C-alpha cells in the first residue's frame, strides 16, 4: 500500500502545484503587486514617518548583501 | 575569559576564586533590604550594585558552554533559581536583567543535551493516530520533570506577560536610552524561547505581541538584535504549519476513500485569480489577523540594519505559505525496521558530511 500512498501523493502534489504554482504566483505578483502597490500597510508609514521608497531601496540593500551574503539559494 | 568561550581558561578561573570570594562588605532578608537600601538613591548601595554586575559577569565567564564546571557552578545556580524569582519582583531593571542571564544559562546546561528548536520528526504511525489540532504531544519525557521546567515555563510566560504591557511602554514610550535599558529587559529573554520546547500557543502570541511593539512612529544596537532576536524567533513559527499539514494529508490519505475526494485548503484558472484576487482583497484590503504579520515583514525591510539580509529572507520565507510544504512531502522519508532507518538516517547523514568535506 505504500507504492499506492505515494502514487496518490503525487497526484495530490500535481494539483496543489498547478493550483499551487497559480497561487504562488499570484502571491508574488500581489506582493510584487504590493511593492508596486507598497501602501497596504504603509498607511502608518502614510500616516508618517514612511517614504514608500520601497522595493528599488530594498533591492539594492539585498543585492549587495546577497553577493557578499551567503548562498543566493 | 568569558567573552573567549575558550575552556581551559574558564576552568582557571573558576578554581581560582575559593581564596578571597568577594571585595565589599555584605541573604534573602538582607537582599530585599539592601533592594530598599538600594532604593537609597545614592552612595553604598551604588557600589554594591556595581558589585553585583561584575558578579553576573562572575556567573557568565563561569556559564561559557561548560558542563563539567557549570555542576561546579551550580550551587549558585540553585540559589539563581529562587534570586530569579527575586529578579522578576525586585524591580531591578539594569540589575535583574543580568539575573535573567545567568538563569537561562544555567537552565540551558543543567539538562537535554538535544537543543529541542527544530522538529525533524515529520512521519507519525501506521495510521493518522489521533488527529489533534489543538494539542501536541511529541515526546512528554525528553525532560524528566518536564513540569519542573514547566515550572521555570510557569515562571517564563509571566515574565513574557511582562513584556505584553511592556510593549504599550517599549513603544508608546519611544526609544531611548533608558528604554534602551529595559531594552536589556527583554534583551535574552527571548533567547529562552529559543532551546524553549515545552508548549507552542504562547509562542504564537509572543509573536503578535513583537509585531505590535514594531509599530507607531519612527541605531538600536541590541534593539536591532533585540528585532534579529525576534526575527530567529518568526523561524520557529514556519515549522508548525508544516507539521499540520503534513498530519493532515497523511490521516486523509491513509483511510480507504482515496480516490480523489480531498479538496481542502492548507490556509479553475480564473478561479484561482479569482481565489488570488479575492486573496488580495484580503491583503490589498493561526487563522487570525494575517495583515499585522505582512506588515511586520514590510516594517522590517524599512528597518534596515547590517542582520536586514537575514529579515528580509524570513520576510520572502513568510510570504511563500504552502509551496515548500508540498516540496516537503517529498523530504518526508514499518515499526520494527524504523530504528535501523534511524540508524541508518545517522550514518547517511555522517557520510553526506564526509561527502561535503570531499
Amino acid at each position: 500500500r505504500n507504492i499506492i500512498e505515494r502514487l496518490q501523493d503525487i497526484v495530490s502534489a500535481l494539483e496543489d502545484r498547478l493550483r499551487p504554482l497559480v497561487q504562488a504566483e499570484l502571491s508574488v505578483l500581489v506582493d510584487v503587486l504590493h511593492r508596486p502597490e507598497l501602501l497596504f500597510p504603509e498607511n502608518t508609514d502614510a500616516r508618517r514617518k514612511c517614504e514608500s521608497g520601497g522595493f528599488i531601496c530594498k533591492l539594492i540593500k539585498h543585492t549587495k548583501q546577497l553577493l557578499e551574503e551567503n548562498e543566493e539559494k | 575569559s568569558m567573552n573567549k568561550s575558550i575552556p581551559v581558561t574558564q576552568e582557571l578561573i573558576c578554581k581560582a576564586v575559593l581564596n578571597p570570594t568577594n571585595a565589599d562588605i555584605l541573604i534573602r532578608s538582607k537582599s530585599v533590604r539592601e533592594l530598599a537600601q538600594d532604593a537609597k538613591e545614592g552612595q553604598k548601595e551604588d557600589r554594591d550594585v556595581l558589585s553585583y554586575y561584575r558578579y553576573q559577569l562572575n556567573l557568565f565567564a563561569r556559564m561559557c558552554l561548560d558542563r563539567q564546571y557549570l555542576a561546579i557552578n551550580e550551587i549558585s545556580g540553585q540559589l539563581d533559581v529562587d534570586l530569579i524569582l527575586r529578579c522578576m519582583s525586585d524591580e531591578n531593571l539594569p540589575y535583574d536583567l543580568r539575573a535573567s542571564f545567568c538563569r537561562l544559562m544555567l537552565h540551558m546546561h543543567v539538562d537535554r543535551d538535544p537543543q529541542e528548536q527544530v522538529t525533524p520528526v515529520k512521519y507519525a504511525r501506521l495510521w493518522s493516530e489521533i488527529p489533534s489540532e489543538i494539542a501536541i504531544d511529541d515526546y512528554d519525557s525528553s525532560g524528566a520533570s518536564k513540569d519542573e521546567i514547566k515550572e521555570r515555563f510557569a515562571q517564563t510566560m509571566e515574565f513574557v506577560e511582562e513584556y505584553l504591557r511592556d510593549v504599550v511602554c517599549q513603544r508608546f514610550p519611544f526609544s531611548d536610552k533608558e528604554k534602551n535599558k529595559l531594552t536589556f529587559e527583554v534583551v535574552n529573554l527571548a533567547r529562552n524561547l529559543i532551546y524553549f520546547g515545552f508548549y507552542n500557543f504562547s509562542d504564537l502570541l509572543r509573536l503578535t505581541k513583537i509585531l505590535l511593539a514594531i509599530l507607531d512612529c519612527v541605531p538600536e544596537k541590541e534593539d536591532i538584535m533585540v528585532m534579529d532576536t525576534k526575527l530567529k524567533i518568526i523561524e520557529i513559527l514556519q515549522f508548525i504549519l508544516n507539521v499540520r499539514l503534513d498530519y493532515r494529508i497523511s490521516c486523509l490519505l491513509c483511510i480507504f476513500k482515496r480516490e480523489f475526494d480531498e479538496s481542502n485548503s492548507q490556509s479553475p484558472g480564473a478561479l484561482d485569480f479569482e481565489h488570488i484576487e479575492e486573496q488580495a482583497e484580503g491583503i490589498f484590503g493561526h487563522g487570525g489577523r494575517t495583515f499585522l504579520r505582512v506588515l511586520l515583514h514590510l516594517t522590517m525591510h524599512d528597518y534596515p540594519p547590517l542582520v536586514s539580509g537575514a529579515l528580509q529572507l524570513l520576510f520572502r520565507h513568510f510570504s511563500q505559505r504552502q509551496e515548500v510544504l508540498q516540496a516537503f512531502k517529498q523530504v518526508q522519508l514499518s515499526q520494527d525496521v524504523d530504528n535501523y532507518k534511524q540508524i541508518k538516517q545517522d550514518l547517511d547523514q555522517l557520510r553526506s558530511i564526509v561527502e561535503k568535506s570531499e
